[PDB]
């Protein structure tokens, strides 16, 4: 249980490599270690909450208060119940947890195959020697669109060519 | 030498002596700077008393480190070293 | 590169649900011995007065 509680905490630290700067998840893990560490110490130092009427009371020959004190322990023996009040807001944190995780999982599951098909798309659809620029007009109207207003607005000169291909000047 | 430091009124036990000094052979120079090697040893003790009580037990009743026990101790030491 | 980025969290989000679940109880389940703390401290003063 105790080792099981933080066993899944060693899972989030592996999950924490991709998510850097976690404000409170580590703090919540820190909080769930802070209180839990307070738990084991509390129970180990917890003596049986009673006064030994056999020994610890008979050592006093002038008792006069222990029976009152022993009764005082017994009248408050039901000290106070637990507080399991969280049964509507705790799951409301979880209901957001189901909503966003499945939103993420549905997207990543779709995208991993969608992007994988893109890799299979590109490996066997590479017209690096036989593609048509008019086909590039067809694939993107922006390629078509970006040329007209280029002339009308007056940007006749076009840079960004000599970087890739030399101007091929004759001698 | 910074690791061997201890405080009075705080006796320790063999089952947690072994991990601290064993970490002194496989990863000690990568300790998180000198002034913070003390909580390094305390956190190592915590990481071995939690989620790793089997190692502490096995080394405390049998009193020695078997081959598989050496492998497990090395694995735990390097796991917290990566931590 | 985006293959790797998507594959970083392919298994994370559904495994964070039980992570998000259990973390909630492990944080907010410290009330039973908090009441025991009330009786443990009640025991110490009971021992203290009789020792006194």
């Amino acid at each position: 249980a105790k080792s099981a509680a933080n066993k899944l905490d060693w899972a989030k630290v592996i999950s924490s490599l991709r998510i850097t700067g976690s404000t409170a998840t580590q703090l919540s893990s820190f909080k769930k270690r802070n209180d839990e560490a307070r738990r084991q110490l509390l129970e180990l130092q917890s003596q049986p909450t009673e006064v030994d009427f056999s020994h610890y009371r008979s050592v006093l020959k002038n008792t006069s208060v222990i029976d009152k004190i022993e009764s005082y322990v017994k009248q408050y023996k039901p000290v106070k119940i637990d507080a399991s009040k969280q049964l509507q807001v705790i799951e409301s944190f979880e209901k957001h947890a189901m909503t966003n995780a499945k939103e993420t999982e549905s997207l990543v599951s779709k995208e991993l195959k969608d992007l994988q098909s893109t890799l299979d798309n590109i490996q066997s659809a590479r017209p690096f020697d036989e593609l048509t620029v008019d086909d590039l007009t067809k694939i993107k109207p922006e390629i078509d669109a970006k040329v007209e207003e280029m002339v009308k607005k007056g940007k006749w000169d076009v840079p960004g060519y000599k970087d890739r291909f030399g101007n091929l000047n004759v001698m | 030498t910074q690791l061997l430091k201890q405080n009075q009124y705080s006796p320790l036990a063999t089952e947690e002596q072994v991990p601290l000094i064993y970490a002194g052979v496989n990863g000690h120079l990568d300790g998180i700077e000198l002034s913070r090697i003390g909580e390094f040893e305390s956190s190592f003790l915590s990481y071995l008393k939690s989620n790793h009580n089997e190692l502490l037990t096995e080394i405390r009743e049998k009193g020695e480190l078997s081959k598989e026990l050496l492998a497990s101790l090395k694995s735990a030491t390097e796991s917290f070293v990566a931590t | 590169d985006r293959i790797d980025s998507v594959s970083q969290l392919q298994n994370v989000a559904e495994t964070t649900k039980v992570l998000f679940d259990v973390s909630k109880e492990t944080v907010e389940l410290e009330s039973e011995a908090f009441e025991l703390k009330q009786k443990v401290e009640l025991a110490h003063e009971a021992k203290a007065v009789l020792d006194s």
